[PDB]
């Protein structure tokens, strides 16, 4: 049962902003930390896996790192299709599934 | 192309018995693990089943052990989500997903694609 | 400005201390070669450049104290000019000398934790005399200015007499480049070199350490495994066994990936187990992580823990302790030597800062003679402290 | 007679000591006259009186000059500029033997 918590609960920025969202874990889940991006009314999205590792047919703009247990989600150049919900997941195993709580971005 | 569709959501009334199913295209439930992924209205994403074509790994959620049974039928390439003794907590809108097996880099891609989503409303 | 002076204490402090460091740094640089050379005999690379390093500071230590005369009394220096030319020529030999052995102590270091097996031993021996005759060819001709143009002074009609570098011309670049060698190729380069030796090794520590915590982290929980049964402690255990399994396979080579795809997909099997509510069954699958661990792991495991008792060497600590030490005494000379440069090109033009410079040098070429003195106290740490034997003998 | 010349370099003029020196053939280099550096003018035998050192702060430039030019004074000058404090260097200009 690891727990993810994502500091920032909402983010408030503008266009061309750079902006940072951090995801924090109970236990060492190694790099197995995946981003979404979840639109109002749509299934999520993923941005980022392996923590680190930006995945098909996403812009080059969102980026991934982890220092040990803290896992960082930035996007360096908002754009107007940034303001969404960026859910956070530690994917260890299969039963062991457990997603952050959103960073709704305005 | 790849493609999740989900389908057999309503509104029951609470206690009641639902059999969610999430259609597949353009890959096989054998090479991937199913998932359900639920997402309460206002709420974030929870993680609530999985299902394996595979030997047949199964697993829940402890909010959800004892009244939900996910199915896999391989010949028809979709997995279902057997739902009974609802209560007002299980009003969602229920995502499938898909995710590879350890050997490689599938596994590591996580819920690389998701379904529409279906809602139920108890 | 032009009339200043602080040769009331220098006159006095430095040629007392000179002579402690003089007759301290031959002691110990005796007892150093005494005990490379007899005690651990040259069968290392290592040794060999110790040795050598030994040697260059007793040349050092045995040409350069004439200067401790020379600035006892005023400046005269009232002996052979063939004096002046080897007492002046010390300082660029020791300097270029002992930075060089010390860029070739760092490179073998490197070589001999982060390529173990790329170097051979045979071939690195007579590899190692042959670089050492090179250093020792390249500090002698990297001091043959100061042999060629240091010579006798006498100033003006008093008989004092100074050991001078004579300039043939006034608007002279052999200051500049003399003073700029000794800054790039003295002091530049072989930090760098060693500086990106010494962070490899700390690249490839950092590997070695990496895999074997995380596989600390792997067999502590394998034994939690065994002694319990309740089928929940045996969950959390393999949920920080697959963690750092995972952790473990990104050290590093497909060999290597590979053995730790089986070690994650038997963890899988246990948890698929587990999660059934069976404990044999778990703890049974959970044993065969042992079998596959001599099968691929085990070679690199060893692989890491040899690395890693290559840190706890005491020849590792005497050379960066070494390393460390020529640098912080030798800094207060390049700094003022680049100081200095600046001033001959007319890039910083302001007495006071001069008169500050020049006040400088004497103590900055002290402190650099400390290092000498101070390089036998370091092999006083483990396996050489033997030297209290041969004392007492 | 005549008079020599030494243009020195900005760094040399402010700090050094500049001064000449004389050689000729069957003897080494002999002082001659100093100025500047921070001490007083100083002169050689045979040339206290008759041999005069100058000083100009503005062209960097010091001049001895010299007016009787008798006996054996003909040799080669050389123009020195020594700072004996801290490491002593000594920047020796081009020689002129006269007549
Ligand atoms: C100032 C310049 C022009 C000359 C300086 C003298 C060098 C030619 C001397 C001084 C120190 C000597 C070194 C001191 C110690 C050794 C270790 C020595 O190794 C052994 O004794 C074991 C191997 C063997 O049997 O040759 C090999 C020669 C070497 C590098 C010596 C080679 C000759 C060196 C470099
Ligand atoms: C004016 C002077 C006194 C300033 C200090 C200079 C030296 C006395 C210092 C500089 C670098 C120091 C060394 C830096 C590193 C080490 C390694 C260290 O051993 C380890 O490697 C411990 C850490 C580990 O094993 O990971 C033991 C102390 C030592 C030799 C230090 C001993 C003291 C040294 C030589």
């Amino acid at each position: 049962d690891i727990q993810m918590t994502q500091s920032p609960s909402s983010l408030s920025a503008s266009v061309g902003d750079r902006v940072t969202i951090t995801c924090r874990a109970s236990q060492s889940v190694s790099s197995a930390v995946a981003w979404y991006q979840q639109k109002p009314g749509k299934a999520p999205k993923l941005l980022i896996y392996s923590a680190s590792s930006l995945y098909s047919g996403v812009p080059s703009r969102f980026s991934g790192s982890r220092s040990g247990t803290d896992f960082t989600l930035t996007i360096s150049s908002l754009q107007p299709e940034d303001f969404a919900t960026y859910y956070c997941q530690q994917y260890l195993y299969y039963s062991l599934v457990t997603f952050g709580q959103g960073t709704k971005v305005e | 192309e790849v493609q999740l569709v989900e389908s057999g959501g309503g509104l029951v009334q609470p206690g009641g018995s639902l059999r969610l199913s999430c259609a597949a295209s353009g890959f096989n439930v054998v090479d991937f693990s199913l998932h359900w992924v639920r997402q309460a209205p206002g709420k974030g994403l929870e993680w609530v089943a999985y299902i394996s074509s595979s030997s047949g790994s199964t697993s829940y959620a402890d909010s959800v052990k004892g009244r939900f049974t996910i199915s896999a039928d391989t010949s028809k390439n979709t997995a279902y989500l057997q739902m009974n003794s609802l209560r007002a907590e299980d009003t969602a809108v229920y995502y499938c997903a898909r995710w590879g097996y350890w050997p490689g880099e599938p596994w590591w891609k996580a819920f690389d694609y998701w379904g529409q989503g279906t809602l139920v409303t108890v | 400005c032009p009339k200043a002076g602080r040769h009331n204490y220098i006159f006095v402090m430095i040629p007392t201390l000179y002579s402690i460091i003089f007759v301290v740094g031959i002691f110990g640089n005796s007892l150093v070669v005494i005990v490379i050379y007899f005690y651990m005999k040259l069968k290392t690379v290592a040794s060999v450049f110790l040795l050598n390093l030994a040697l260059a500071d007793l040349c050092f230590l045995l040409t350069l104290p004439l200067w401790a005369v020379y600035t006892a009394m005023e400046y005269r220096w009232p002996f052979g000019n063939y004096l002046c030319k080897i007492a002046s020529a010390s300082v660029s030999f020791n300097l270029y000398a002992s930075v060089f052995l010390l860029t070739c102590l760092s490179i073998d270091r490197y070589l001999a934790i982060v390529h173990p097996m790329k170097s051979r031993l045979r071939r690195t021996m007579l590899v190692a005399k042959v670089t050492c005759i090179i250093i020792w060819l390249l500090a002698g001709l990297a001091s043959l200015p100061a042999i060629i143009h240091r010579n006798v002074f006498f100033i003006e009609n008093t008989n004092i007499t100074v050991c001078a570098f004579h300039y043939e011309s006034q608007n002279s670049t052999l200051p500049i480049g003399l003073g700029l060698t000794k800054n790039i190729l003295g002091f530049l380069f072989p930090f760098l070199i060693i500086l990106t030796s010494y962070t490899l090794i700390w690249k490839a520590l950092k590997k070695a350490y990496d895999l074997e915590d995380n596989w600390e982290t792997l067999n502590d929980n394998l034994k939690v495994i065994e002694k319990a049964d309740n089928a929940a402690q045996v969950k959390d255990a393999l949920t920080k066994m697959r963690a750092a399994a995972l952790d473990a396979q990104k050290a590093t080579m497909k060999d290597f990936r590979h053995g730790f795809d089986i070690l994650v997909g038997q963890i899988d099997d246990a948890l698929k187990l587990a999660n059934e509510g069976k404990v044999k069954e778990a703890q049974a699958a959970a044993e065969q992580l042992k079998t596959t661990r001599n099968a691929y792991i085990q070679k690199y495991l060893e692989r890491a823990r040899s690395t890693l008792d290559k840190l706890n060497d005491d020849i590792f600590k005497i050379i960066m302790a070494i390393v460390l030490f020529f640098f912080f005494s030798w800094i207060p000379h390049q700094i003022f030597t680049f100081l200095d440069v600046l001033i001959q090109l007319g890039i910083i033009r302001d007495c006071r800062i001069a008169d500050i410079v020049d006040t400088a040098m004497p103590i900055t070429i002290c402190i650099a003679y400390f290092n000498n003195c101070l390089n036998p106290l370091f092999y006083g740490f483990l396996g050489k402290k033997f030297k209290r034997y041969f004392l007492q003998l």
